[PDB]
């Protein structure tokens, strides 16, 4: 957020002439989620001139929407 | 001492201090009580009952008057001073307040502290030109549709952030005294977070004059009763404090705004720039296209280099494109027989002196090619040899070769 | 124009001008005639006879008054102005004069010009703090032993030059008017010749306040006679001129003392120093330990170098010792992923870009080592090669080698 700060000098008779200044507060840091393990055993199997089938495995797999 | 200079002395973004631009400035209003002197009544609510205290507004008496100067004067909570409009100026009739800054200001807020209850309908207007045309800034009403032809509680669209929005917020009759309406210019605007890179919102905050129009006032519905005088005298617009906060628009190239020779408020431009808002660039500094200053990059105006041979330089877009967005400043009318954007070169009928550099005044010696000896006037630039005809041995083609005798023919000057 | 700068602009020892620090300053005294107004008698000796002229001291009348302001005012031989103590304030009773400079001054002398005869017993006192504790400076008496518990005519010892000494010098009743007592702070002190290198005497000359106490006055012995009034009225302490000479203590780093924001006398420190007496060093200048300036060596405070990556630096004694008394400034909390007292370096999980120097922002590129391919995260700094497992050909260990196929095992990613 962008705040506007005002400073006044006051006594018993009242408040004096103000002095203005503005500042933008620094954004809160957000921790990044820890990453997952990438797939293993990635093998390319050439079938034709325009088709190649890719096969991979996952060590994390012992349900999920991954 | 200078804020524009870094610790080493490198250029950095310059911003003028945040100021209430309204303070001590003359405001033109449509109505003021006292001419002729009329009675006004203050309404006060306590519990379930309403109380009225009637006073007189006399423009001549300083303690009884409420002039427009009471809007812009110092706000003191101990001794409040407010301006007061003429009694019962209800819709269609309106009460307007025009404020002229006389310069482009990047407005952050427009606030109003009321002595009387806040209006049912109020609108904030701005002027890009110095008062010619008016563009709405913000609307406040119970019926945005019926009053100001705008949607009620409309969310800020990314498609048009340069549009004034209407809300029923801050319009409540309570508090009947001390009510505040403060308009945040960058409130709700989706790209406000990246303001420095958003020219759309940079233009939105810009205003030279501010006009606040009070269209409809809050009423209890007792004005149409048997006694109209007592009721209608207790409805009026009164404001104690008017604050237009924001910094002087200097596009990040000035730390302060100073009054010039014609008594006009202008930025004290830096980073080799000129203009009322530092929008353009100082003469002989057209080496780079003008760009507004950001937090990370100073965006200073780059000086031309003509090696003290030209007084005027021009910007070339094609050359700036060919340089890979580096430099595009080409010098105009190069003096001392020089050429190129660099402005150092030699000419025909002339040859370069190897003893002195190209930057020197006597860089090109005269090539005195004989009119009957030499074929052409243009010679060899590195050695200084004229194009001789009939194999003439002369440096400037002045002497016939061995065995050759001088001839009468202009085609054959030497004959073997 | 600046005395701190040399002809080329190199640093040199700065000394404030020699001033009478007492001049025009308020002095608090214990007694003054006129309240109530009393009679005083001036004694004058001519030949073998004594003569007395009695006058009146009236505090209200300007021509008859002798206020403490008459000590510090301009000394005029044509029109002398002296302060006068209350009549007959003989031992044990004393008359003291406290002078507050409000700053550390390197005192060269303390002088007193008397209107009445000089005292039989007088003492000069100084204050290191601003008046809390008092340390003796010099004693003057006929009986140093009996009066001030100090040896009479004691020679200045090399073992303790910071000790006040007592003498019977300058105590003589003659002259009965115009008698002078001037105390030389560095008189007789054995190491005074090498003052610049002697901190013991540098501390001795230092004082913030000066107090002179008149303990016993000279008498003829006629006060105890039949008529006490006439006799006792002719014995009093009177001083026309009080001079405290010396330069402002700025340890050779300032040419003048200026009053600050709180109206306090402070040195205008130079050579990258700060402090009331230039005793400490300006922030970010802790590259060398603080040292007082001498005639041959300027002894300037050396600036830290963090290559614009750190705002705060600290002094390390061990590093200063390891450098051979050259430099000992180590930068604190190095920014932009740098290390070292120099503050330029690279980190693990990262490698150096050879195209740009170490001082550049983008000096270290990210080392994106594959989590299943590479063995470790830390790579080769000069080439940018991750520690590959099973002979992986990839730069970041991303592709299997020739003949090798990708495997399910986390230990063996590629199998032949
Ligand atoms: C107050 O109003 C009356 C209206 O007739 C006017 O005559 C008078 O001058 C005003 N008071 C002062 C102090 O001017
Ligand atoms: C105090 O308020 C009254 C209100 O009428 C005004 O006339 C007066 O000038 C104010 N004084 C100051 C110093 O603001
Ligand atoms: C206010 O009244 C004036 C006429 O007095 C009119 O021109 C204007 O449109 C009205 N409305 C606003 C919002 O100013
Ligand atoms: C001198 O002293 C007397 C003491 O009674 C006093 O009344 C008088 O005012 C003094 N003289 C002057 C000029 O004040
Ligand atoms: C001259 O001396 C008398 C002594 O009482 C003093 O009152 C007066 O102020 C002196 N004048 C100057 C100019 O010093
Ligand atoms: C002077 O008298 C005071 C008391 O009035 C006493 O404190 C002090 O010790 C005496 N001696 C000196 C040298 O000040
Ligand atoms: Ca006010
Ligand atoms: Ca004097």
């Amino acid at each position: 957020s962008h705040y506007v700060i005002t400073l006044k000098a006051f006594n018993n008779v009242g408040e004096g002439i103000p002095l203005y200044e503005s500042a933008v507060t620094r954004p809160h840091t957000v921790p990044d989620p820890t990453p997952m393990m990438p797939p293993v055993g990635v093998q390319a199997s050439i079938l034709s001139h325009d088709t190649i089938r890719i096969t991979w495995a996952d060590n994390s797999l012992p349900t999920d929407s991954r | 001492p200078d804020p524009c200079s870094d610790e080493n002395g490198h250029p950095r973004r310059c911003i003028p201090d945040f100021v209430n631009a309204a303070f001590g400035k003359d405001v033109r209003v449509s109505s003021t009580c006292g001419r002729p002197p009329a009675r006004y009544c203050v309404v006060s609510e306590r519990g379930e009952e309403r109380l009225r205290s009637c006073h007189l507004c006399n423009a001549s008496d300083p303690k009884k008057a409420h002039p427009p100067a009471f809007l812009t004067d110092l706000n003191n909570p101990h001794n409040l001073t407010c301006w007061q409009s003429e009694n019962y100026l209800q819709f269609p009739h309106n009460v307007t307040l025009t404020l002229s800054l006389g310069k482009k200001f990047e407005v952050t807020y427009v606030s109003l502290q009321f002595c009387s209850p806040r209006p049912e309908s109020m609108a904030i207007y701005k002027s890009m030109d110095y008062g010619r045309t008016w563009v709405p800034f913000q609307f406040y009403s119970t019926q945005c549709r019926k009053m100001y032809n705008r949607p009620h509680r409309a969310p800020i669209t990314k498609q048009n952030e340069q549009e004034a929005v209407c809300t029923d917020s801050h319009t409540d009759m309570r508090p009947l005294s001390g009510g505040l309406i403060a308009f945040s210019t960058l409130d709700g605007r989706p790209s406000a977070h990246d303001f420095d890179n958003s020219p759309v919102l940079q233009d939105w905050v810009t205003a030279t004059d501010i006009r606040v129009a009070f269209s409809r006032l809050h009423t209890f519905g007792d004005e149409n009763e048997d006694d109209s005088e007592l009721a209608r005298d207790s409805y009026f617009y009164a404001v104690s404090d008017l604050q237009v906060g924001g910094r002087c628009k200097c596009n990040g190239h000035a730390a302060r705004c100073v009054r010039d020779r014609d008594d006009s408020l202008v930025c004290d431009c830096r980073h080799n720039t000129a203009g009322p808002e530092c929008d353009r660039c100082k003469p002989f500094h057209y080496d780079r296209p003008w760009q507004r200053a950001t937090a990370r990059e100073a965006n200073e105006c780059v000086a031309c280099n003509c090696n003290l041979h030209a007084r005027r330089c021009r910007f070339n877009m094609e050359l700036y494109k060919l340089s890979g967005r580096k430099s595009g400043g080409v010098c105009l009318n190069c003096r001392h027989n020089t050429a190129g954007r660099h402005c150092h070169y030699c000419k025909e009928g002339y040859y370069r002196d190897m003893g002195k550099p190209i930057t020197h005044r006597k860089a090109c010696k005269a090539c005195d090619c004989h009119p009957v000896g030499a074929a052409g006037k243009t010679c060899n630039q590195t050695t200084g040899q004229c194009p001789c005809k009939d194999g003439v041995t002369g440096i400037t083609c002045n002497r016939c070769a061995k065995g050759y005798q001088q001839s009468r023919s202009p085609i054959a000057p030497c004959i073997k």
